[PDB]
């Protein structure tokens, strides 16, 4: 059994930067190798095949060259849209195997975040439960702290957190926050206020509403 | 062009039987020349070859998964279609379906059946237990910078689908990931910017789609 | 006896452009494949939906042997089921396609020094070609909304361009040329076959 090795695992490189991935395959493998790109939650497309030439339609920035047991691809100018997972696969005789795969970020200059809060609907809290969202929109790095103050009450436990994948576009990610309990306990207060401290940002900005239009 | 649709179960349970199909359009799997293959990738991991199946029958399996499942084609409806055998909590993935490069043989006589040429869109399918469930939708009301959205709130299994306005808004979108809640529930959050001169003239409304329930709800998002 | 002119093709002197191919039938007589297949002078060879070695056992009503030229990088489009100006606008093989695609480089014949341009291909056509469809129409193509009326000019297109094979070209633009034997055996009786 051929067992492919791919490096590297992942991948920080910025726009217009030459970034080469490798494939090394245990046992010869002639030029019976391929390469496929999986932009998030998309299917593989097929970027290279027979080591070295190129599918239709693929941009000409991407190459691949290597015979044998070693096999590179290269992105020649990166691109925003380029940010995926690249598989290997090879396909001598008849048992297939992929790479662990390359994934491919995008470093990009520090940004900062848009802040959106959205008060628990009405229809919502006709159901008994009662979730107050608070958005940040499109910022650079990943890294952010999102606190939630109730009355200036430090929560911890009523909340949970999901990022975004980096933006084909521009490269940035987005987070939402949500903090959820009871109807019950909702109404017993007034000011709702999220804080997201950020390093694009001069001052941790805080965005807020109070219970029903107010 | 040649398309290749998937069908499948949302979940099933453990040690039972997994069964997925793929529907081909505008190319007809009769005579043709390609081996059909189904290609899985569990979440977060990597993808694993299945097996592959030519319009007269003959097939390729992973030797690693040989005995637990086994492929064929029905080339009368144009389809074909997996069955894995006493389902794991590992077999939790997404399943691919594709078709391969036009086989050949070389000179010398030598069979080659080649690489995945093009890919369906994929069928995730979750090994559970558990309450297949629609979602509630609950609408998240609004210098021109508008956020409008809707809170996809407690549905299982994955996934849901979110479009706005029916596919006609698709830019400044942002369609989160599901967290899952300690009540066993996914639960989700789409979003969208949009200039603050449209909260009251132009319609906007999400479409969320739960295959596992046969789920649909528009809801119409207002100030 | 009555070989089947499978030199007239191969080893013809004037290739036809590989938008306006050029087909030749081949029956009645009995063909000798093996003088195909044992030759490394090819750089492709693959047939598809028969095996070259299990040709000399079989019977056909007839061969069609189409042949063109293209450049190299540009052979590994004359496949079923591929993709690419020469698949969509030029050559279209069919889904089931039972028949060999033989190409070799004629870099020392069919390059000459700055450039020879007599080379054409398809580059421009509102839909893909059928299979074995033959598209030689030399009609301005509209790439915008102004009705071109064979002028030339912004957004009207000419849809034929020449290929420039230079002798020192690297090897993905060098002229090949490529013969594709297809093996139909229609309603009629079978007049195409091996030797003894
Ligand atoms: C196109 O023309 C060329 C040249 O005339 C043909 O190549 C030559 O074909 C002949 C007959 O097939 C070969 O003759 C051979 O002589 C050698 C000497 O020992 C021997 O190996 C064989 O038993 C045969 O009698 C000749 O070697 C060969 N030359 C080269 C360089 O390949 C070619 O066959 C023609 N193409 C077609 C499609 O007929």
């Amino acid at each position: 059994d051929i067992q492919m090795t791919q490096s590297p695992s992942t991948l920080s490189a910025s726009v217009g930067d030459s970034v080469t991935i490798t494939c090394r395959a245990s046992q010869s493998i002639s030029s019976w190798l391929a390469w496929y790109q999986q932009k998030p939650g998309k299917a593989p497309k097929l970027l290279i095949y027979k080591a070295s030439s190129l599918e239709s339609g693929v941009p000409s920035r991407f190459s691949g060259s290597g015979s044998g047991t070693e096999f590179t691809l290269t992105i020649s100018s990166l691109q925003p849209d380029d940010f995926a997972t690249y598989y290997c696969q090879q396909y001598n005789n008849y048992r297939y195997t992929f790479g662990q795969g390359t994934k491919l970020e995008i470093k990009r200059t520090v940004a900062a975040p848009s802040v959106f809060i959205f008060p628990p609907s009405d229809e919502q809290l006709k159901s008994g439960t009662a979730s107050v969202v608070c958005l940040l929109n499109n910022f650079y790095p990943r890294e952010a702290k999102v606190q939630w103050k109730v009355d200036n009450a430090l929560q911890s436990g009523n909340s949970q957190e999901s990022v975004t994948e980096q933006d084909s576009k521009d490269s940035t990610y987005s987070l939402s926050s949500t903090l959820t309990l009871s109807k019950a306990d909702y109404e017993k207060h007034k000011v709702y206020a999220c804080e997201v401290t950020h390093q694009g940002l001069s001052s941790p900005v805080t965005k807020s509403f109070n219970r029903g239009e107010c | 062009q040649v398309q290749l649709q998937e069908s499948g179960p949302g979940l099933v349970k453990p040690s039972e039987t997994l069964s997925v199909t793929c529907t081909v359009s505008g190319g007809s799997i009769s005579s043709s020349r390609y081996y059909w293959g189904w290609i899985r990738q569990p979440p977060g991991k990597g993808l694993e070859w299945i097996g592959s199946i030519y319009y007269s029958g003959s097939t390729y399996y992973n030797p690693s998964l040989k005995s637990r499942v086994t492929i064929s084609v029905d080339t009368s409806k144009n389809q074909f279609s997996l069955k894995l055998s006493s389902v794991t909590a590992a077999d939790t993935a997404v399943y691919y379906c594709a078709r391969h490069a036009a086989a050949y043989y070389d000179r010398s006589g030598y069979y080659f059946i080649e690489y995945f040429q093009h890919w369906g869109q994929g069928t995730l399918v979750t090994v559970s237990s558990a309450s297949t469930k629609g979602p509630s939708v609950f609408p998240l009301a609004p210098g021109g910078t508008a956020a409008l959205g809707c809170l996809v709130k407690d549905y299982f299994p994955e996934p849901v689908t979110v479009s706005w306005n029916s596919g006609a808004l698709t830019s400044g979108v942002h369609t989160f990931p599901a967290v899952l809640q300690s009540s066993g529930l996914y639960s989700l959050s789409s979003v969208v910017t949009v200039p603050s001169s449209s909260l009251g003239t132009q319609t906007y409304i999400c479409n969320v789609n739960h295959k596992p329930s046969n789920t649909k709800v528009d809801k119409r998002v207002e100030p | 006896t009555n070989l089947c002119p499978f030199g007239e093709v191969f080893n013809a002197t004037r290739f036809a452009s590989v938008y306006a191919w050029n087909r030749k039938r081949i029956s009645n007589c009995v063909a000798d494949y093996s003088v195909l297949y044992n030759s490394a002078s090819f750089s492709t060879f693959k047939c598809y939906g028969v095996s070259p070695t299990k040709l000399n056992d079989l019977c056909f009503t007839n061969v069609y042997a189409d042949s063109f030229v293209i450049r190299g990088d540009e052979v590994r489009q004359i496949a079923p089921g591929q993709t690419g100006k020469i698949a969509d606008y030029n050559y279209k093989l069919p889904d089931d396609f039972t028949g060999c695609v033989i190409a070799w480089n004629s870099n020392n014949l069919d390059s000459k020094v700055g450039g020879n341009y007599n080379y054409l291909y398809r580059l421009f056509r509102k839909s893909n070609l059928k299979p074995f469809e033959r598209d030689i129409s030399t009609e301005i193509y509209q790439a915008g909304s102004t009705p071109c009326n064979g002028v030339e000019g912004f957004n009207c297109y000419f849809p034929l361009q020449s290929y420039g094979f230079q002798p020192t070209n690297g090897v993905g633009y060098q002229p090949y040329r490529v013969v594709v034997l297809s093996f139909e055996l229609l309603h009629a009786p079978a007049t195409v076959c091996g030797p003894k």
